[PDB]
């Protein structure tokens, strides 16, 4: 909400620095949608660092294509790697999510999840204004991440695992790009 | 109802360093170096010195002292830093002892020489360089909100240090103001070339542009065998 | 407030060389100073403590160097064996962290993060915990240099001189 | 702090170095209990040194591990063959006096005054005269005990016969 | 006064270019340096003819690279055979000396000693000697640099020079 | 004019004990003390230069005790070398100089010889010098204590410590 000055933070205060905010119904809809990605692109980028730390389930994701956990690339293309039958599974779940149970309609991004003495707003309504803060930092953050570990991986063909190992990590004198 | 800098990109007054752009209203005219260049609107949005503690986070309204205040600081270190991108490949290396190894100073790619030297000599650059933003933010601290950005408290005016006189009229002293910050930006662009060249040839730059204006050793005449 | 806080039952307001009722302008830098001393020195003893027991992470720290994290010995030498490439990665982050995210000019110690996220409602269950953290704190000054000094006279790591046995330093080879 | 304890006959209030020039109580009483901190220490380390140079033990059987109190050394070497199991006890006790019963509890009327109400051998049957040199007696029994003991310890290793 | 101390009998004030009225400010920086180029020329033709007579200080510039005195050479690139530690050693002594003892930044030249310790009373007598320190300046500055082209286009030291019979120009040469 | 006479440049006046206004009384001996001080090291400073550069009489100083100056040692044992009917000629004449001649008695330095015999009219031309004086007394103060601590940190007088490479402070 812009009246409590949700996402304005101490660095940079009221950020919107190409003046997109030109009304107050027009902020309700871009906050709903910065908090979705956020909370979207967060997921993404614990699932690139257990990916490509190597932490797997053991067993068969598929086991009638004979699909191993073990052998999903941790990349931008393990999640294709999955059989259609598998991850309509997946898009059915997160769907029936997104309509019913956290409805993405919803622009004000509760759905009542109350962890209780964890956030006691009522007491301490400094923490509320922490972690209201700290749901958009993070995500904001995980959004840059999650385009830096989709763009890293196209530009050099490597994953995450596979160039820190190599320790590229820098555009200048390899065998990549014109620089 | 509308945004802050929503308000600084109504008005938008004419530019010159982006003359087709419309440059936002936070631009006044009234600092040194303002062309009209922000087109991404960060002076629409101003921080203040967050690095005080929480008080000093927020920023005041129309005030970009603290960005160039690491306009300068960033400028500063630049020129410095062309300097140090380029000595060691003209003027030579420093000589090593067995305790810090010989060949420990002499390695003229300018960026794995951060990795040969040894860590005490990091290290006392380190100190150096915290000392004098020891420096800085004790003069921060003292003088608030009559802080003049860039001010280490060195040279003409009040109770600075002043060894060499320097003693300019008032307005040259605004000409070395706007040469220091136009050899501030321009150094800027110059150190991240030269760290993008030493990274992409894997030699210094008088390596790189010595062996550039050099004849090749194929395509060098054999020359002046006439009797 | 903060001048009565430090203040724990054994002594009391404890202050011999007397600087408060002296200069009572530096005090609250003062606490500042003790308070962050404390809080490096708390997370320098459980350092040593995980350090020694030899709980390491995996692989190399540094590959161009071949460098693992079990090559790094578990002493005083143990960050200066860190690569001058490492160690400037640790303190840019550690400058960000101090002059950013929580910046130490705020002499209150207060960063918006309360005693595990919460503000303690009680006042005086608030000043307990403030004097927790200042003991533990002090304690753990003491800790840290007691470690410090005590490998670089026996010359051995906290688990090579328990290894050893040498704890008794009255019937070893030492001066006395 | 012309006339209190350390003020005396043959040489009244010495202080040589620049210590107490000022009227800070505070830096006094602070130094004044460390005097009789070393004294009191120093004075049973006077007797502790002349009673082991005498050869005189406790019975026998330090531990149940056959060693005997004649069997441990005299002056800095009986340090390194007491077993370390009964030195971690003298450090420990002493650790126990020296934090819980050793203090102003309750409150004395001077500096060094542990009677917390608890053991008390007299201390009303003089006459106000004889309290404050009785324990000047004891600041001086301690003062010449502490170069006492330095010089037994000076000379165990430089190994003069005193 | 300082306008009227470069002055002597041939030529009187002499500048081509001027500037005495162009520029009457920077007169008294432009004179110090002047006498500052004039006074480290001066050491500097006194220092040639010292190194090719032969006067060496009978040892070792630096024996850990087996040096002697006597195998630097005399001509111009003698500071180029001093070992880098070395000539950090004579930049850090004139730092200290050219700017905090005899700070260059004083622009009179007059900074605690006179001519051998006098201060000269009498003020026709010290202009006459504040002219010659100028004019045998002006003179070695001349001296110095016709010193230092006519080594690097013979490629012989004074010593080789005088050696050889080699005064005479085999390039062209300009002398009194 | 003694209270400004060490007053220079960028210490300016330094007393960190304060006992310029706390004894503004005894100044007159303790100046006279730190300019005595000042001289005896200057002559000290000079004499470690002169004896590790092995510039000797080339004679006998005791041929009774047949030791000849090249003899002594050029180090702070060198004193010691002297034998003890020489070492009293010494200090009967000195006794001479500090009691007689220019007497120690004297709190202003002052005797009957100036600058090199001459006496110094220009009232900062002489402060100059008496300023020299002090900052010269109190560099070789600390450069004889400097000389003498690190001889035997080291075992080895001036001369051995630079022949043998020991400059750089590898064993503190
Ligand atoms: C999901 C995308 C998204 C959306 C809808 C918003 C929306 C908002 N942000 Mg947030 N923000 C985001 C992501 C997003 N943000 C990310 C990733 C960061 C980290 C860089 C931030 C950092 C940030 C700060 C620090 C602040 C905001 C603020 C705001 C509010 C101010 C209006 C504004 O600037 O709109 C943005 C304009 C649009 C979304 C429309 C333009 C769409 C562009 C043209 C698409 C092109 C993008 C390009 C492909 C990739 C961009 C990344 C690239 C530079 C590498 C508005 C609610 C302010 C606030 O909340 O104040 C109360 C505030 O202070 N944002
Ligand atoms: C154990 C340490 C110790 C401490 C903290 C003190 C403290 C004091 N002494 Mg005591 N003193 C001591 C040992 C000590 N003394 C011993 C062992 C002797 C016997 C030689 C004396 C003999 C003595 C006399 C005769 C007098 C004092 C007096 C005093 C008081 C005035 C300050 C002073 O001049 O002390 C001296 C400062 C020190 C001893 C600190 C030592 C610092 C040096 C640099 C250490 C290295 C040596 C002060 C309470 C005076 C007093 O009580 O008047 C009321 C007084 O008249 N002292
Ligand atoms: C009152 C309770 C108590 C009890 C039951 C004990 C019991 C013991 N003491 Mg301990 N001790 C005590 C209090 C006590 N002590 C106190 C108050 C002191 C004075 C500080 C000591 C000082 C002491 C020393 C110096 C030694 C013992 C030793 C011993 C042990 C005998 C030998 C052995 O190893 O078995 C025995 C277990 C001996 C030991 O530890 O053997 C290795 C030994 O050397 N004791
Ligand atoms: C170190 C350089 C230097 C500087 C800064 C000066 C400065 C000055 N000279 Mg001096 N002069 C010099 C060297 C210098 N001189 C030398 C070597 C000679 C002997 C040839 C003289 C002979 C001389 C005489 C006879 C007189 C002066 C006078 C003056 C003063 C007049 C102000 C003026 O308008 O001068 C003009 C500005 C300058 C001289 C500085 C400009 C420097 C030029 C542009 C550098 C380019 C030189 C060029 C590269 C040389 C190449 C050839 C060479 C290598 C052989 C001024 C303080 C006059 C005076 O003192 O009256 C008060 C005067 O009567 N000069
Ligand atoms: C300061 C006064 C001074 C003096 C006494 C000399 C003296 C000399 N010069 Mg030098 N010279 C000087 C300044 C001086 N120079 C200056 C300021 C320059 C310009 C930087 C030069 C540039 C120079 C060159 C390039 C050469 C000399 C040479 C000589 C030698 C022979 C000159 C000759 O006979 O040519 C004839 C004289 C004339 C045509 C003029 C009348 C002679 C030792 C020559 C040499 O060293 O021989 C190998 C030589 O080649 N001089
Ligand atoms: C309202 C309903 C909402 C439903 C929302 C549901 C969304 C589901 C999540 C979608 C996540 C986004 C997927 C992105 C696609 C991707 O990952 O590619 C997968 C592959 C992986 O390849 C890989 O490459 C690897 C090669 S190597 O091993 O790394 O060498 C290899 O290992 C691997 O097998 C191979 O697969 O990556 C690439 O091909 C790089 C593609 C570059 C970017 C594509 C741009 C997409 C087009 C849009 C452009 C703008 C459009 C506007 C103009 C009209
Ligand atoms: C309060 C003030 C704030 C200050 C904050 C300070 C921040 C700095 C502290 C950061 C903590 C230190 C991290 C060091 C990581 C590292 O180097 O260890 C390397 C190791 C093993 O390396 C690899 O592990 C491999 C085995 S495997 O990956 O574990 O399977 C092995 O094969 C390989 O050789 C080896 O390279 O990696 C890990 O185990 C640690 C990473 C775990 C994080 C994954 C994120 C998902 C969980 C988060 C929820
Ligand atoms: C060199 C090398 O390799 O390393 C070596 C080094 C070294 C040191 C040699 C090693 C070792 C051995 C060590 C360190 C052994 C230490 C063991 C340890 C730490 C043993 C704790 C006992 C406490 C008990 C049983 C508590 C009873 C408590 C009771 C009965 C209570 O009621 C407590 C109480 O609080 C309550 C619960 C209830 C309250 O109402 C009342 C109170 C307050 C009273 C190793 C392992 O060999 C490794
Ligand atoms: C921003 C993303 C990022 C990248 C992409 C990255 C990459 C590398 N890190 Mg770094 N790093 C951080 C961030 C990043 N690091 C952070 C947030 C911290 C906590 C403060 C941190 C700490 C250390 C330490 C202690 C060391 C270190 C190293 C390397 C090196 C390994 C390859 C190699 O060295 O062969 C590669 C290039 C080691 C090193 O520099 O060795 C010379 C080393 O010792 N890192
Ligand atoms: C008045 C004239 C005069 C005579 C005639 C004379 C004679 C001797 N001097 Mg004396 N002397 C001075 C004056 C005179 N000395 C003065 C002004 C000083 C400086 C203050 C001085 C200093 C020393 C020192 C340091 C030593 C010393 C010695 C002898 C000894 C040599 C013969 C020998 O020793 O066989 C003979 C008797 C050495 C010594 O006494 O050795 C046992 C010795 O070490 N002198
Ligand atoms: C309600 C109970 C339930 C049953 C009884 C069931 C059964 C199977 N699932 Mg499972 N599933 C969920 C629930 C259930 N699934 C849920 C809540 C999710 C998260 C949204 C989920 C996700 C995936 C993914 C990613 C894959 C997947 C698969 C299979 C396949 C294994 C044998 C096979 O290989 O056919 C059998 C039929 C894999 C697959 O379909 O491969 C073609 C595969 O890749 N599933």
């Amino acid at each position: 909400e812009l009246e409590d000055g949700i996402g304005a933070v101490a660095p940079l205060g009221y950020f919107d620095p190409l003046g997109y905010i030109k009304d107050e119904e027009t902020f309700i809809r871009y906050r709903a949608v910065e908090r979705k990605h956020g909370r979207v692109a967060m997921m993404a980028m614990l699932g690139t660092f257990v990916h490509n730390n190597g932490w797997t389930f053991d067993g068969y994701l598929s086991p009638s294509q004979g699909l191993k956990f073990s052998d999903i690339d941790s990349g931008i293309g393990g999640l294709f790697q999955v059989p259609p039958a598998g991850l309509a599974q997946i898009i059915l779940l997160c769907g029936f999510v997104e309509l019913a149970w956290w409805p993405a309609s919803n622009l004000s991004g509760d759905y009542g999840v109350r962890l209780g003495t964890l956030n006691d707003w009522e007491e301490q309504p400094a923490k509320y204004y922490r972690q209201k803060n700290a749901e958009l930092n993070n995500g904001r953050a995980a959004m840059m991440g999650i385009l830096g570990t989709f763009t890293h991986e196209v530009i050099t063909g490597q994953n995450f695992a596979e160039q820190a190992a190599a320790g590229h990590f820098s555009p200048f004198g390899d065998g990549q790009g014109f620089f | 109802g509308a945004s802050p800098s929503a308000d600084a990109w109504a008005n938008s007054i004419e530019s010159k360093a982006l003359p087709f752009a419309r440059a936002p209203a936070t631009l006044d005219g009234t600092m040194l170096g303002d062309f009209g260049f922000d087109p991404l609107g960060f002076s629409t949005v101003p921080v203040g010195p967050w690095f005080t503690g929480i008080e000093g986070r927020n920023g005041q309204i129309g005030n970009l002292n603290w960005y160039r205040e690491a306009e300068l600081i960033h400028g500063r270190i630049a020129q410095v830093a062309v300097v140090g991108f380029i000595a060691p490949g003209l003027f030579g290396t420093l000589p090593g002892n067995e305790w810090t190894g010989v060949d420990a100073y002499s390695n003229l790619n300018p960026l794995e020489a951060f990795s040969q030297v040894p860590g005490l000599a990091i290290l006392q650059i380190f100190l150096f360089m915290s000392y004098l933003e020891v420096r800085r933010i004790n003069i921060i601290k003292e003088e608030g909100e009559n802080y003049m950005p860039g001010d280490l408290r060195i040279g003409q005016g009040e109770g600075r240090w002043n060894p060499f006189g320097l003693d300019y009229s008032p307005e040259a002293y605004e000409e070395k103001r706007l040469q220091e910050l136009k050899h501030c930006r321009l150094a800027m662009i110059g150190v991240f070339g030269l760290w993008a060249q030493a990274q992409a040839s894997g030699v210094g730059v008088t390596e790189q542009i010595g062996a550039a204006l050099t004849t090749p050793d194929y395509y060098a005449k054999a020359g002046y065998f006439l009797p | 407030s903060e001048i009565e806080l430090g203040a724990t039952e054994p002594l009391g307001v404890f202050d011999p060389l007397g600087w408060l009722e002296t200069e009572p302008e530096a005090f609250e830098r003062r606490r500042a100073v003790e308070r962050k001393h404390g809080r490096v020195a708390m997370a320098a003893v459980v350092g040593t403590i995980v350090h020694n027991n030899h709980i390491v992470f995996d692989g190399y720290i540094s590959p161009s160097n071949n460098l693992k994290f079990s090559d790094i010995p578990t002493g005083i030498d143990g960050i200066f064996s860190v690569p001058t490439a490492g160690l400037a990665q640790i303190i840019a982050f550690l400058g960000f962290v101090e002059l950013a995210w929580l910046p130490a000019s705020q002499y209150d110690g207060d960063y918006g993060v309360g005693y595990f996220g919460n503000d303690i409602l009680d006042p005086e269950e608030k000043a307990r915990k403030l004097n927790a953290e200042l003991n533990n704190g002090r304690a753990a000054m003491m800790g840290i240099m007691g470690n410090m000094v005590a490998e670089k006279i026996t010359g051995q790591t906290m688990y090579e001189q328990y290894a050893a046995g040498h704890f008794n330093p009255f019937n070893d080879g030492e001066g006395f | 702090f012309e006339n209190e304890l350390g003020a005396q006959p043959p040489l009244g209030f010495f202080d040589p170095l620049g210590l107490v020039e000022d009227g800070n109580q505070a830096k006094f009483d602070r130094l004044r209990y460390v005097e009789l901190k070393h004294g009191r220490i120093s004075m049973l380390a006077v007797v502790g040194y002349l009673i082991e140079k005498a050869g005189i033990r406790l019975p026998g059987n330090i531990s149940y591990d056959g060693t005997s109190f004649a069997d441990i050394p005299d002056g800095f070497a009986a340090l390194s063959k007491i077993p370390d199991a009964g030195l971690f006890q003298l450090f420990a006790f002493i650790g126990f006096l020296e934090v819980f019963v050793m203090k102003d509890i309750t409150g004395g009327e001077f500096v060094g005054d542990f009677r917390n109400g608890f053991i008390d051998f007299g201390w009303d049957s003089f006459d106000e005269e004889t309290k404050l040199k009785k324990r000047a007696i004891e600041l001086n029994q301690g003062r010449a005990a502490m170069m006492g003991i330095l010089a037994l310890m000076v000379h165990e290793k430089l190994g003069v016969s005193l």
